């Protein structure tokens, strides 16, 4: 999250020299990014899907040899 | 899963930044936000990979279902023919 670090750096550099106060802009941008962005459950689901796809491919290839 | 955790971490970081506080709470919030961003990136990559794998598996399953339907129709025709032949044989056997 480079935005929070950049906001903290700007607030620390502009503590005494408050020429351009972008604290509100940074907070609004952070809130908007958090609203727009939206555990290992996804990884487990992906592993299960990969295993199921491998099983389906194996089952499809099991019916390759067929004479009559 | 990762979406809700990343959103909660970003909300906590924004609430901490809305307000120093011993230079500890801000650093902890920044670290939590960075970890949440990394986890969200990893989760997006995993979701893209899972969507690709799901599309591939759906294509394979559609092909298998078409093959199974064709085989079922062929076996049904063959079974009807064999039943007719068996009836004719039982009739002609006497």
């Amino acid at each position: 999250f480079l935005p929070l670090v950049h906001n903290v750096i700007k607030c620390m550099d502009k503590d005494s020299p408050d020429l351009h106060q972008d604290l509100n802009a940074l907070k609004t941008k952070f809130q908007e990014l958090r609203k727009l962005i939206g555990p290992e459950q996804q990884q487990q689901q992906l592993h299960s899907l990969r295993e199921q796809v491998r099983t389906k491919n194996e089952l499809l290839q099991k019916y390759k040899s067929l004479c009559m | 899963l990762l979406s809700a955790l990343e959103d909660l971490e970003v909300l906590s970081r924004e609430l901490i930044e809305m307000l120093k506080l011993l230079q500890l709470e801000e650093e902890n919030q920044v670290l939590e936000l960075l970890i949440h961003r990394d986890g969200d990136f990893q989760e997006l990559m995993k979701l893209a990979l899972n969507q690709g794998k799901v599309h591939h598996e759906m294509q394979a399953l559609e092909k298998e279902v078409e093959k199974r339907d064709s085989d079922i129709q062929q076996l049904q025709k063959q079974l009807k023919e064999a039943e007719q032949i068996l009836a004719t044989a039982v009739y002609q056997a006497k």
